[PDB]
């Protein structure tokens, strides 16, 4: 259960980073990759993560299958998206309100997107 | 449309009663596109290329800021209510203390919208141009001249003395030389002006500031 898995990881987890009075979590699939109930990757029975793809080009829309909980092999699904940063929001908006899955993230899941393209665009000096 | 039809004695509250506007008013009688379609200009395409105005953004930034409460107040600066010392009339002869100017003695022309005063020395008697100035840092003497019957051209608003090396244009000069030529032989009436206007204003060894009359 998501609520009774918190309780055990809130303060005890190999992502947690403690320093500088601020709290991060790095696991994989967590937008903002802070601590907290919301955004955490791994206790939802069902979560939504981006990530940048294998090259600097477009983005990989990550998200967890219904069936598989105790599987992670084929828990997750991956995609890829590679058309234009205004087709890519609205191609990930549409996973999010439309599937109504997790309806939370879905500001959240834009905003990193956002960031992840314009560090795949050249920096001028 | 007809006028306020309550005649204010106090800011904020009227002469008459609540009631009695209702009969004044006569209130016992009178009661009671987004998106735009247009052809592509290609066959196999079917000419409905809906497009809409206002598109999503295509980049969010990470974080934004919330949004400020309402103030029911706090005018911009073009809607201020320009307030003007009662010393000061069209006429009266002023004193520089801060600008490039300090001590020259002026007339005061018309006030300005912005709450500037527009002002001008006899430019043959101080070399003072048509300037602006800020009531603040004026000096009001008690000597006064009957500027009025006297025109002031309309086009010398505050965007005519906005700045923009600094060049004297045409436009400067011949507005300069309307101005002055009706207003130096008001400057003539009465004896001695041009030598008050000439001179220039000091402390001395002696008087003080808030022992002299202005």
């Amino acid at each position: 259960s998501a609520h009774l898995q918190w309780m055990v990881v809130r303060n005890c987890s190999s992502f947690l980073i403690k320093r500088n009075k601020q709290t991060y979590s790095t696991e994989p699939n967590n937008l903002k990759a802070r601590n907290s109930f919301r955004y955490n990757g791994l206790i939802h029975r069902k979560t939504v993560g981006v990530e940048p793809a294998a090259d600097g080009k477009g983005v990989v829309v990550v998200i967890k299958r219904r069936s598989g909980q105790r599987k992670p092999a084929t828990s997750y699904v991956r995609t890829t998206i590679n058309k234009n940063a205004r087709a890519t929001l609205s191609s990930i908006r549409h996973m999010i309100r439309k599937n109504k899955y997790r309806p939370d993230l879905r500001m959240a899941a834009i905003r990193r997107a956002s960031a992840i393209l314009r560090s795949q665009k050249p920096v001028m000096v | 449309p007809h006028c306020s039809r309550n005649p204010v004695l106090v800011r904020g509250i009227g002469r008459y009663s609540r009631s009695a506007m209702y009969s004044r008013k006569a209130m016992y009688k009178r009661k009671y596109l987004a998106t735009v379609t247009k052809p592509v200009g290609g066959d196999k395409n079917g000419g409905t290329r809906v497009v809409k105005l206002r598109k999503m953004p295509r980049y969010y930034p990470t974080e934004d800021v919330p949004r400020k409460l309402l103030s029911h107040g706090k005018k911009p600066f073009s809607q201020h209510v320009r307030k003007l010392r009662a010393s000061i009339t069209p006429g009266t002869i002023l004193i520089i203390l801060t600008g490039r100017h300090r001590g020259k003695r002026v007339v005061f022309l018309k006030q300005l919208a912005s709450g500037l005063l527009l002002v001008t020395g006899p430019l043959v008697l101080n070399r003072v141009p048509l300037r602006r100035t800020h009531q603040k840092f004026v000096i009001a003497t008690s000597t006064k001249i009957d500027i009025s019957n006297v025109k002031i051209p309309k086009h010398l608003t505050d965007a005519y003395f906005k700045k923009k090396k600094y060049e004297i244009t045409e436009q400067r000069k011949i507005d300069q030389k309307a101005v002055d030529s009706q207003i130096l032989p008001k400057i003539k009436a009465i004896p001695q002006l041009q030598g008050y206007l000439r001179s220039v204003f000091a402390l001395t060894n002696g008087i003080y500031p808030h022992k002299l009359v202005f």
